[PDB]
């Protein structure tokens, strides 16, 4: 009783791939066969099911409209056609025989890795804001920090203010230039890898999320935000 | 026919010690055409010394050959772990090349 | 500068075998080439030698009349034809370039095991 | 981007996420369901790094063929436990629970026994 | 400056696979391109090399004669054709730009896993012998252990003795049956998952490597040996 | 009761070889016959099997698709055709009669060595890293050693960092040249056969496996890695 | 130049011992003399120092008030009087001449073992709790284990809860008896050497450290505690 | 069931020390009590025994004549008096109750270390040389520290006879020594060479440093 | 200035937790009444009684320890090793006037 | 990406002079840097080269024993110390970055004239 898998590999986003699972040692034509996947470091997740002629085939919500399960009983083979692949589909994919009350997934394939990726890095300029959360009162001063993994050339670093349900609003650019209309209580400073935004006297309308943003290369990156509440 | 006799057959030593190996020929070795080889288990011999005293290119300075006529010596000043192997002497002074029977440094 | 050896294996007594040695990285046409063998657990023993056209090929007494050394300079290849094999011929066989006063056996093949047994 | 509102599946919550134990000790793993698991259709799997999952228990308490007696499952309804009575060195791995009582199979997020 | 790799996956022994690596950000036509692989839990191993079309392509002895490295400079693409695959080829394969004195392997693809296997989700019966070494004197007792990852059906377990340079010799089969011509000082015992070979009084001719061997299924496996010194 | 083996020898990668095993003293035409191999300094490994007509022939994943086991019962001879040979096939190959419950491998051929290699009598440059493991804390110094079996011409030695699941990253090349974007706390030194990688003050992002790599000849080699924990 | 030590031995807690060190070969009366100790399997630790007349004698904080360093220049002898000894004083004690910028501790005595113990040990039943830590959420199950090195007669095993800054609180005694006022969600079980405390559904007030305790003999022992956070 | 030991420590050779072992939890009046010792990096070794009285006391030859075992049943205490101590008495000493067929040494004291104690180490190589007449013998003597004034000597000793000086001052051949013997070296590395062995030259050879107040010898090389 | 010798084998054993350790004690003469004992010694601690009378396991000793043999060949088996079982083990004969110990086997 | 040269001028025979080259816009610490000179009305001539620590510095035969190439990576500066100057050393001296297979001399200094005359 064994399931022999084949297929998989490394593909680019939007690509397509087909997995196979050849069975032996049991009456494959009558068996309920599933596909189960497991992203790196994550847990098991059901994907699809197929059974006898006269039953329904089922799919997980995320793969509905993208994956197709099928079988060829003459060749004792299970298939999974994978289309519209994205990075969230990266996982080891298993075929398994479903026995229900007589063994659940009692037989598994060895699994094949599917990786969906358009590149290998990674070498972007990582912005790290600190702290993630600031609980302050009106009239106090907020000092926000933005640290870059590499030097930000020309100090091309901007700060944005975003309130819930609204688009971001430019506060500072070129590390220290206040945008037109921004009150003087906001001020940016720093250079190289160390940048700070200072709100000298917090007004009630100043409580929002603040993002830093480097635009010194062709791969723009943001900090993950500091919430001043 | 020149017989080469190595001694001792076995040398038990620790790292850092000096190994002194002797090759004695039954006849004088013309032009001191005597060579030394190192062989590790499962590998081909490797030239250490030729012309009695010439250290081959890439061979560390701790290996040195000396002697002439019928009495030749290979000296390893400070044994490293990679130096424990079998060592053969070899005379190529005539048309009938002969080897010593080897000295195992363990 | 290397010698690529091939051949060997397991044969029965009275059988035949040919060893090959392909040279590169030096003017093989001018080098003296030797075969050296080493029986299991024993020492090195010279087998045969060959040089330029017009010079004498030499054999150890134990193989004289059974082994034939030859070379094909156009293919940069050394050969050893081994006939009338016996259990004593069981050994790892090495081809080697002979440099004399300029390095003795300075280049060796990796060696191939020849076992003669029934 | 969504193929449906939910998401109304049975949620399995394993506890604890990590167990640091010595050989010979007992590992008690808990799997709680958000709704009652009909017929006690709950299974346990053992997974070692780089290998496919391996069935240990099915129907809440039945040992799969070849599974040693030191593994034992129990429970019903919404509360299930896996117990490894005397930990062997080969028992340190990640363990998953799995309900197959409906058409939306779900797993726990696993318990790492190290 | 990027190498976008693709291909790989799970394939049958003797099958074929093609890997691709698409370059951008440098003058690919001038660069030497290599393939490097890494077996699971092992180190890096060079595979192949290609340069300008006035030089020779190079291969490692592990792959020479079965793999073909090639390049299409009009598409800035590197290829590795993998034919006659064997389980020994299982590894993550990396494409890499070789810069020599100007950066060694300075640009790497992300790597794709190639697994060459015909088996199912189950593992072969693994035999573990202990201890790895026993240093004893003549007249003393040697007790050797063989433990199986799964129960050995019918107690189909054998013990062999191997001396240096010689073929293995059968000592015990069916766990306890002493082979013809074997002295009575050799005896085996155990069942299921725990087996033992006992040498009652060692003689100087008993110093050798000893292997256990299970033949209870179609996938025969051996222990890794116990050396008795 | 005898198996007389023949064949083997030294062959180039990708070449072909045929092994033979001549039986006498038993009813060969009915016997299950196996091939077993043993890599230098390794344990026994099953290769292939052949039996009566009506049974399947079996192969290990290492050789399936490249090797062919066969028999000529009229000459009591077993054959192994070895095609598409690779360096990993280097081993002593044994023919053996399989008696199952009546003796396991009770009769063995004497074995013949098959070596698959294209190299000369010289060895590649072997890199030895030490120590295998370093347990340190953030802020401490890491000193790693790479020693070569022969002098590395032009000091063409590189150092790489590899984190789990990721491609190697260039740290140092030309023995001492720190790559672009690598923090100054990484520094390499040494020449000839003695090289060192120093991490002045470890950061939590530095815990990984580190490899040295020589590219001073046509046969590139890597060290086996030092894990910094 | 030599330092001849004498004294030491095995002593009971609270006892006294004097160590002596006789110098020769140098001008002892001018030299600064120190005592250094080293606990079993531990590092070196400075203890005391004495110098010329007109200088302060110095002590380590652990021994200040219990040890007295002195010297008799007429006998070229250094002394250490050790009072109020406790098992933490168990160490090898060295006398040493201190040369500062002229050799640090350039001359050492041979060292003498001082062991302070009352006769241990021992017959004490060792309790091992597992795991050391449990990270759980309210509503989940906490299962705590206590293993005894020997059988606990009459199952005289108790469980205590301790919150930070508070005295322990009895939860379970006689292995299974829930104390008065303890909620039914706490339950104990087990016998002999294997005991378990179960908290059926955790409440926010149940997060604390839990200790097991055996009182089946004259030497009561506790486990080292399991923290439920 | 305890045995509470005390005593020991560091003393000069020829000195005295007393060990005691106080028992509780059993009928000490009737118990056989033994002393056992263990030298550093060595095995367990029986020392002495005492019984009912009835008292044929027993000692090992290593300690008989210098040690005294005794007991005072009124204080449940066992004693071991150690006189005329020597460096070879350095060991951890255990008191132990002997139960014979009902437990052997079933109760042990914790043990106390007795150390009787207070240079330049010579290492010769190789330990053994197997050679034939006419062949070369090359001997090495490696010192842990530099031998001032090259005060190093070589002696040859044949079985059952006193050593004989071959070379002193590293290079000086002694009177009557054949020229085939030769010494060399300085500092920490010295060599003795026997150029062509004779059948009477097969013996044990020792190197010897006399450059300080604590003379030491190498451990010898056997030339067979 | 002036018995029965016990020889243990092997001198050293390298094993992992869960594996079996088999220890040998061979006496130069027969040990009357099988008065042979086995002790466990951990570094820096006093010896600990495991087995006496060749096969009698002491009180509080786990069942994974077992002794066997008679006359001149005795064996101690540790069926499934734990990490606290890695220590030096001594055999001991007390059948005469001059009790002797084996020189010990290190289990690492 | 540029090389800023300084120094040079008119000197007497037997005199000394030091040339400087300050780099910016690339990883100077890892670059191979060369000096090239051009006598008035004549052609380009390689003078000296320096690379990573562990590599050999090289000199033209005409300057060996008189000129010294050096670098200060902390200051991203290349130097040429010119001693024992003769009228034949009269030339415009250029520093240049050597990119080998990736661009030969792809970055040049603007050059400074050194005239040796009395």
């Amino acid at each position: 009783v064994q399931l022999v898998e084949s297929g998989g590999g490394l593909v680019q986003p939007g690509g397509s791939l087909r997995l196979s699972c050849a069975a032996s040692g049991f009456t494959f034509r009558n068996s309920a066969m599933h596909w189960v996947r497991q992203a790196p470091g994550k847990g098991l997740e059901w994907v699809s099911s197929i059974w006898y002629s006269g039953s329904n085939t089922y799919y997980a919500d995320s793969v509905k409209g993208r994956f197709t399960i099928s079988r060829d009983n003459s060749k004792n083979t299970l298939y999974l056609q994978m289309n519209s692949l994205t990075a969230e589909d990266t996982a080891v994919y298993y075929c398994a025989r479903f026995a229900g009350g007589w063994g659940a997934y009692d037989v598994w394939g060895q699994g094949t890795l599917v990786t969906v990726s358009s590149g290998g890095g990674g070498s972007d300029i990582v912005l790290t804001q600190s702290p993630a959360t600031l609980s302050l009162s009106p009239g106090e001063r907020a000092t926000l920090s933005c640290r870059a993994s590499q030097s930000v050339s020309s100090n091309y670093l901007a700060w944005y203010q975003q309130k819930p349900g609204q688009a971001p609003r430019l506060l500072i650019y070129d590390s220290s230039s206040r945008a037109t209309g921004v009150p003087a209580r906001f001020s940016g400073s720093g250079s190289g890898t160390d940048f700070t935004l200072t709100i000298s006297s917090l007004e009630p309308e100043d409580f929002a999320v603040y993002y830093c943003h480097q635009y010194s290369d062709i791969s723009p990156t943001f900090g993950q935000g500091t919430k001043v509440e | 026919d020149i017989v080469l006799t190595q001694s001792p057959a076995t040398l038990s030593l620790s790292p850092g010690e000096r190994a002194t190996l002797s090759c004695r020929a039954s006849q004088s070795v013309s032009s001191n055409y005597l060579a030394w080889y190192q062989q590790k288990p499962g590998q081909a011999p490797r030239l250490l010394i030729y012309d009695s005293s010439s250290r081959a290119t890439g061979v560390p300075a701790r290996f040195s050959g000396s002697g002439s006529g019928t009495d030749f010596t290979l000296t390893i000043s400070s044994l490293e772990p990679e130096d424990f192997a079998v060592y053969y002497c070899h005379q190529y002074s005539d048309i009938s090349p002969t080897f010593g029977q080897g000295t195992k440094v363990e | 500068v290397q010698l690529v050896e091939s051949g060997g294996g397991l044969v029965q007594p009275g059988g035949s075998l040919r060893l090959s040695c392909a040279a590169s990285g030096f003017t093989f046409r001018n080098s003296a080439m030797h075969w050296v063998r080493q029986a299991p657990g024993k020492g090195l023993e010279w087998v045969s030698s060959i040089w330029y056209s017009g010079s004498n090929t030499y054999y150890a007494d134990s193989v004289k009349g059974r082994f034939t050394i030859s070379r094909d300079n156009s293919k940069n290849t050394l050969y050893l034809q081994m006939n009338s094999l016996t259990a004593e011929d069981t050994a790892v066989y090495y081809c080697a370039r002979f440099a004399g006063g300029w390095g003795a056996y300075d280049v060796w093949g990796q060696g191939t095991l020849v076992t003669v047994s029934s």
